[PDB]
C-alpha cells in the first residue's frame, strides 16, 4: 500500500510516496537521491519524535488511509552539520488573508 | 439527435450513487428534453425500471456539476442476463483544479456577489457560466 | 527519478516528480529544473502540488474517487494559480 508523504526541512518540501512497508532508512535513500547528503547525515521525524531507521512507515504511523495523495502525512527531516544535527525546523507555510465580505 | 430510443424493452438497474454529493438522475426522453428523477443521497442505491436504449446521465442535485456513471457521461441500460440487474456506478469526475476551485466559490459566494470579487473578467464569466444539462448536451451534440 | 522544484513566492521549495508538474502546461513551457512562482505563495503551492499526486493517482481508477478539498480562505488564490497553471 502507498503512502503519501511531504518530507519537510526549514523552507524545503518534497512530495513523493513510498509503501506502507518500507523502512524509514529507505526513505533516507529517497531523500539521498534528491538532496545528496547521506543517510547518517539524516534524521527523520514524525511530529517531534525521532523515527528508527528499521522501522517500517506503517509501524511509524503513516498508513495508506491517513497518508492520502489529496492530504500528505508530513515526516520532519534534520540535517548533520559537521559533528552534530541541527533542530528540526520546519518554516511553516504562509496564512492565507481574510476572507473577503462577500465569501461570508 | 440525443434522445432515448422507444424500445419497450425492460430494463432493471440499479443506480448507485458513490460519490458524497446529492445526485440527481436525468432521463433524456424521447424528443430530447431532460427529465429529472427522483435524487439519491450519498452512498444510496435505487433499483429502478428503465428500458434498453434509453438515455441517462447523472448531475450533483444543488450545484449541477457533472459526474461520471460507469467512468463516462452517459449510462445506457443494456440486455439483463440471466435475470441481473445493470449496475449503473456514479462518482465523482478527477474534475480540474479550475473547476474545483470554481465550484467552491460558486459555493460560497452569491452570483450577485461574483463581480464583487477581485479577479480577472473572464474568471467572472467563468464563475457565471455555471454547469447547466443542456450546455452539456449542446456540447455533446 | 527525476523531480524539479517549484518555489512560491515567500520562498518555500516544493520538490516533486516532474511528470506530476507537467501536469500543468504553463510549467512545461517554463522548464522548456527550478521555477519561480512569484505570485503563488506558499499555502497556495503546496495545495497545487497536492493536487498533482491526486490527479495522477485518481485519474483512470475505478477505487471510489475521493473529493478534493479546499478550505474558503485559500480557495480564491487557488483559483487564481489554477487559471494560471491551466490545470
Ligand atoms: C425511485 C427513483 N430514484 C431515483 S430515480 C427513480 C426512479 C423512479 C421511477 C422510475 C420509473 N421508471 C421510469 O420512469 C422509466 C425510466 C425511463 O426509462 C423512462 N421510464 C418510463 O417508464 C417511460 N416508459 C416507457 O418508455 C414505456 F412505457 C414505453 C415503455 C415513461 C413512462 C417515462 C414514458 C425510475 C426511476
Amino acid at each position: 500500500m502507498d503512502v503519501f508523504l511531504m518530507i519537510r526541512r526549514h523552507k524545503t518540501t518534497i512530495f513523493t510516496d513510498a509503501k506502507e512497508s518500507s523502512t524509514v532508512f529507505e526513505l533516507k535513500r529517497i531523500v539521498e537521491g534528491i538532496l545528496k547528503r547521506p543517510p547518517d547525515e539524516q534524521r527523520l521525524y514524525k511530529d517531534d519524535q525521532l523515527l528508527d531507521d528499521g522501522k517500517t512507515l506503517g509501524e511509524c504511523g503513516f498508513t495508506s488511509q491517513t497518508a492520502r495523495p489529496q492530504a500528505p502525512a508530513t515526516v520532519g527531516l534534520a540535517f548533520r552539520a559537521d559533528d552534530t544535527f541541527e533542530a528540526l525546523c520546519i518554516e511553516p507555510f504562509s496564512s492565507p488573508p481574510e476572507l473577503p465580505d462577500v465569501m461570508k | 439527435v440525443l434522445r432515448s430510443v422507444n424500445s419497450r424493452e425492460p430494463s432493471q438497474v440499479i443506480f448507485c450513487n458513490r460519490s458524497p454529493r446529492v445526485v440527481l438522475p436525468v432521463w433524456l426522453n424521447f424528443d430530447g428534453e431532460p427529465q429529472p428523477y427522483p435524487t439519491l443521497p450519498p452512498g444510496t442505491g435505487r433499483r429502478i425500471h428503465s428500458y434498453r436504449g434509453h438515455l441517462w446521465l447523472f448531475r450533483d442535485a444543488g450545484t449541477h456539476d457533472g459526474l461520471l456513471v460507469n467512468q463516462t457521461e452517459l449510462f445506457v441500460p443494456s440486455l439483463n442476463v440471466d435475470g441481473q440487474p445493470i449496475f449503473a456506478n456514479i462518482t465523482l469526475p478527477v474534475y480540474t483544479l479550475k473547476e474545483r476551485c470554481l465550484q467552491v466559490v460558486r459555493s460560497l459566494v452569491k452570483p450577485e456577489n461574483y463581480r464583487r470579487l477581485d479577479i480577472v473578467r473572464s474568471l467572472y464569466e467563468d464563475l457565471e457560466d455555471h454547469p447547466n444539462v443542456q450546455k452539456d448536451l449542446e456540447r455533446l451534440t | 527519478m527525476m523531480y524539479v522544484k517549484l518555489i512560491s513566492s515567500d520562498g518555500h521549495e516544493f520538490i516533486v516528480k516532474r511528470e506530476h508538474a507537467l501536469t500543468s502546461g504553463t510549467i512545461k513551457a517554463m522548464l522548456s529544473n527550478e521555477v519561480n512562482f512569484r505570485e503563488i505563495p506558499s499555502h497556495v503551492l503546496s495545495k497545487v502540488c497536492m493536487y498533482f499526486t491526486y490527479k495522477v493517482r485518481y485519474t483512470n481508477s475505478s477505487t471510489e474517487i475521493p473529493e478534493f478539498p479546499i478550505a474558503p480562505e485559500i480557495a480564491l488564490e487557488l483559483l487564481m494559480a489554477a487559471n494560471f497553471l491551466d490545470c
